[PDB]
């Protein structure tokens, strides 16, 4: 039975599991996923034992010895229920929360802080010494294990540590079944609301941080200006989930794909299908652990939206993308620790497809006194070609404006079956992209399509849908007029 | 060097009976 | 059970919205029939806490919402006080501090006192656990019994804490979430409607008195007061009224005599000639000393140019698929670019304008000067919109014709700015400014520059008469001495150089002035 | 000892001649050390062009001698470290394997791991003064260590003044003739005779110079949808390189 926590039966399987008499078990991982509610639930399923509430830190007292007189008060098995009833087994628990601050490495740590402030030796002592008092239970929660995990453990007495807190992105559901259930029997709940399309945005969202949206949604149903009741609708759950709450997200991408993908002719159509043959080269086939390609363009065609529809197109576990935006300033040395981190990230993950934009400026290339970040290149470079430990798969795709330098400094070699994105091929393509986007109308379009075809043009998007804008802007009369100009002016 | 290690302990003891 | 039934929404103008969000997250669960509440099975909420930067009265909010709940008045924490020598005695004040809470939740617990505390500057008391800051002693670690008195096994919803920081990242990050701390919001500068509101709270008193606030105009006020804020805000009537009866108290001698007079208006030009006193967070007042004699209307180009300037930025303003617009205005030396950009910004009327430029930084690393202009946009993107300035890009990243040198991790930063568009929905201006393109164009940033503009200096003198019919300092009869020679001339200068040696040449001789004027000018140009 | 399947996970392939060329040199070089009073340590380059397999190769001739310890210097785990740490791990390895009876070492990617760029050359020289030392200290004792370099390019070596230093070398050509190449596809099986043939009479008569590790990697690049048609993709791939 689990009613309360609904978050997962691993866990509370597992812990019980290869446990059930132990001493010392310990519960660790990001604060949340239920920790207290771990206690306030198996407390009682047990045979009806004092919770022992405890407030962890609560014991330091500014006299000498009371402090220790505390802990040894507080125990009250080992004296009596050791040997009384003829039991001969207790079920009294201890649960501390916040152990940091009542344990340290050796007491000499965050100031060499004196005896009667750190003194840990006891609890270490006390199941290790005379006797292991076998009877009782120690429930002990960190939510900051790095402190203590080093230094307090000692197998047999703490072996015991198990990672937990996964978001569970179908247990959600069930974790958040319980505080709707009310909600559910009372005729408050909406029928448009679909549970797991309201959860299915919840990747990273944890379920402990998944309640504060539910009182958010029966408050702004409740919320009253400066009567109409039970009006428990739908409409606060998406405000709720995109404005008041968002917790440990560290999720950021798809801003660099702007305006969609447009097929504005047969070369973007070949290179997504070129891209999808690629990531199918990955997944379906061994003796290709890694995959790299480098897709070179000329400016302003785009193609860091290229890369990364290549990546939100295949359903991946992990994927991030590698750009100067974020570490603009670091240095030579912390751009090639940011990028092994992300690396390893994926080499952890099982199948992976990393993206990497704009090499000829992360790398800081300048063309007059020619020089870059050697550091960052000679990491790069046997990046592309370190594959993972055995049977994951990764992906590495590359943008660049310029691969003259690159086949000059040999990193064309190690990149695999490049490729090459076009400018705008003629006006016929740009007229009928044009006409796609709908920034322009068909009569203007035939006032464009007298000067087509006399005049080749190779042009770039980015710059076409910029350079459209300050037309727009001007009057009807002196837009295409002006539009023509720039075209004219640049792409001749 | 890590200069300017400057550092404050407190009192833990408060002797009483 | 309810509230005070006298608030009314008395103390606050600007944060409407809000305190909204304090109703509709804090209030509502309260005030609603307790039985449907058992019906809901939701529990209250605790732990609001505001962030907002220095001034915006966050803590106006803390102390209004204590005045407007009905309960035993808030236990306030005038900062740290809870610490002590003694170890035990910090980490155990706190019990101290929720004792009545939970004897109010134990003993007669249905209907509760709702009992309150205020918390003030978290920045002091919470940390990341006592790793961060240096080594903070265990004596530092009193959070973890904040932890476990609020959210720990033992639970409270009859008690709400508020937090009030500058700096709130400091946090560790397990107080903010929901639970300990369930809402999180800023407050921010206000718009100039909020501006107008609170100006009125603060002025209402005197305007309800007839013989105060004479001719004020608060709305013009507000215009005028472009980033005034909070404190800042009413600390300015705060020494209005001052200025104002100054004229009175003194009459300097042992006694001070203004008892005859107490007919005191309070004028608006004394409100107007206070504002040079205050001076606002953003050091954007000194626009003087880029540009010292402003903008003279010669010719055509002038106008063009500033056209463009509008027309660019009501593209910026109007558009989505540009959220962002990137143009550099280039000109021969000493041709007014500095200023020139200045003025479009003072025609665009954005929020949230800044002009970086190496006369802010002058001997700093390239590091830094690259983190400077890190924070700039980092507030640039932060806001809404805005605009930009980059004055001598020659300048920022350095640049000396001996040899190729400058600094590539300035260039790099700018660059891969310049292509960095803003999140959603915010917008974007940026402008820059250079006396050399061909060197933009070797380092391949006038391809990242969108646009471009080739601003002249003066050409003929059918443009230099009329600049100099302007700016003075001039007659007919030397000006009849000059057109002759001046017309076979066509001398090509620029107009700061021209600024300059108009000065020099003047102060020697009322007479010999064109003699050393048109002598010197032999020198620049042929 | 790591089992170093990492370094060689396909596996190796004696597609011609060459392959018992090289390592019986090798092996007999490795005898020679075992056998030497004179030299206690020798040095060889596996040189030639870049997907030749070298390193797999490095990897086969130390699994082929057993010695007791054997050990990489690789930027694969040293990635991202300044110059001198560089040096500091590559060094500390040595000064691990000198007090081992006997050894060899093998150090690949000699100019990755010395962060060599052409465009204007430029380089640690303080890895490299390291490592021209490091290729001559003879222990202080008896016991012997042998080097094996994996350099990708020989003419930057030589214009350093390294391969004097360096006691000899092999030259490793990639796969030259189109009856070695389709050998090597034959044993790794993956077109059968029916599609062999088409590919006989397209590059049999024609040599072509190509390396191993592209060529194992473009053929699972074509494999897909292969029964109806890829040989001509294939095809059209390998007429770029050897033409
Ligand atoms: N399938 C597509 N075809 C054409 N244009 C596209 C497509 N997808 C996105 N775009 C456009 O590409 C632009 C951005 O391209 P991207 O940012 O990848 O290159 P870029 O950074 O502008 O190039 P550079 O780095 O040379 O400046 C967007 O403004 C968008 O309108
Ligand atoms: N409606 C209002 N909006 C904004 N500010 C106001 C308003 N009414 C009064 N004030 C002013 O706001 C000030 C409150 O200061 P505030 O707490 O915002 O500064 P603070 O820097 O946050 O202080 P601390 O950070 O030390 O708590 C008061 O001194 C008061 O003059
Ligand atoms: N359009 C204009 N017409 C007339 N005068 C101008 C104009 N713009 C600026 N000025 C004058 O020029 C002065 C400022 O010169 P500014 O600082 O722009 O030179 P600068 O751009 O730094 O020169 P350089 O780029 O060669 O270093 C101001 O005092 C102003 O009066
Ligand atoms: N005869 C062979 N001997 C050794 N390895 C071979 C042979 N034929 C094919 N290989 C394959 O070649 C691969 C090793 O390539 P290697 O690491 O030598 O390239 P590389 O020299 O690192 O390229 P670069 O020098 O550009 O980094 C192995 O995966 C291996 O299966
Ligand atoms: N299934 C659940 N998963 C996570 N948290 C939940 C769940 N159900 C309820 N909670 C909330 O979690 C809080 C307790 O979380 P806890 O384990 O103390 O977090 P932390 O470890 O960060 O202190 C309760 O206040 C409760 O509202």
């Amino acid at each position: 039975e689990k009613m309360g926590i609904g978050g997962l039966d691993k866990e509370f399987s597992d812990i019980f599991r290869r446990a059930f008499h132990v001493k010392g078990i310990l519960l660790y991982g990001p604060p949340g996923c239920g920790k207290t509610l771990l206690a306030r639930q198996i407390g009682k399923m047990l045979n009806a034992r004092e919770p022992k509430v405890v407030n962890g830190p609560e014991i330091l007292n500014k006299y000498v010895g009371e402090s220790e007189a505390n802990i040894r008060k507080l125990f009250a098995d080992a004296e009596e229920e050791q040997r009384r009833l003829g039991a001969n087994s207790g079920l009294h628990i201890i649960i501390f929360d916040e152990i940091d601050a009542i344990c340290k490495q050796r007491g000499s740590m965050a100031g060499s802080t004196g005896v009667h402030d750190t003194v840990v030796n006891q609890l270490l002592s006390k199941i290790d010494g005379v006797e292991q008092l076998n009877n009782i239970l120690v429930i002990g929660m960190t939510n900051r294990p790095d402190l203590i995990d080093e230094a307090l453990l000692r197998p047999g007495r703490l072996e015991v540590k198990m990672e937990i807190g996964l978001p569970d992105e179908k247990g959600r559901l069930q974790i958040l079944h319980i505080h709707t259930a009310r909600m559910r029997g009372h005729q408050l709940l909406s029928a448009d609301v679909d549970i797991k399309e309201l959860a299915v945005e919840t990747k990273n969202f944890s379920g402990a941080e998944l309640e504060g949206l539910v009182r958010a949604a029966q408050s702004t149903a409740m919320n009253r200006h400066i009567l109409q009741v039970t009006r428990g609708d739908f409409l606060a759950s998406l405000e709720n989930d995109i404005k008041p709450a968002f917790g440990t997200n560290q999720e950021d991408y798809a801003s660099y794909i702007m305006n969609g993908i447009i097929k504005w002719g047969d070369p973007v159509t070949r290179v997504l299908d070129d891209g999808e043959l690629l990531v199918q080269q990955t997944k379906n086939s061994d003796r290709t652990p890694l995959v790299s390609v480098l897709l070179e363009g000329p400016p302003h065609s785009g193609k860091t939206a290229l890369a990364a529809k290549i990546a939100e197109e295949s359903n991946f576990p992990f994927i991030k993308i590698c750009s100067p935006d974020k570490m603009i300033g670091f240095s030579e040395t912390a751009k090639c620790q940011a990028m092994k981190k992300i690396f390893d990230d994926a080499y952890k993950s099982q199948l992976s497809c990393v993206v990497v934009d704009d090499i000829e400026r992360l790398l800081d290339y300048v063309p007059i006194g020619p020089r870059f970040s050697n550091l960052v290149l000679q990491a790069l470079l046997v990046l592309l070609k370190k594959a993972p430990p055995q049977g994951r798969k990764l992906l590495i795709i590359g943008t660049t404006s310029r691969k003259d330098v690159l086949q000059e400094m040999e990193m064309l070699n190690a990149f695999s079956t490049t490729i090459h994105v076009p400018n705008i091929a003629t006006g016929e393509q740009l007229l009928e992209a044009l006409e796609l986007l709908g920034n322009f109308k068909d009569k203007e379009r035939t006032t464009i399509a007298q000067q087509v075809k006399g005049k080749k043009v190779w042009i770039g998007i980015k710059k076409l849908l910029m350079l459209i804008e300050m037309s727009l802007q001007m009057d009807p009369e002196y837009r295409v007029r002006k539009f023509l100009a720039l075209l004219r002016e640049e792409g001749a | 060097m890590a200069e300017d290690a400057d550092m404050r302990n407190e009192l833990e003891e408060m002797q009483r009976r």
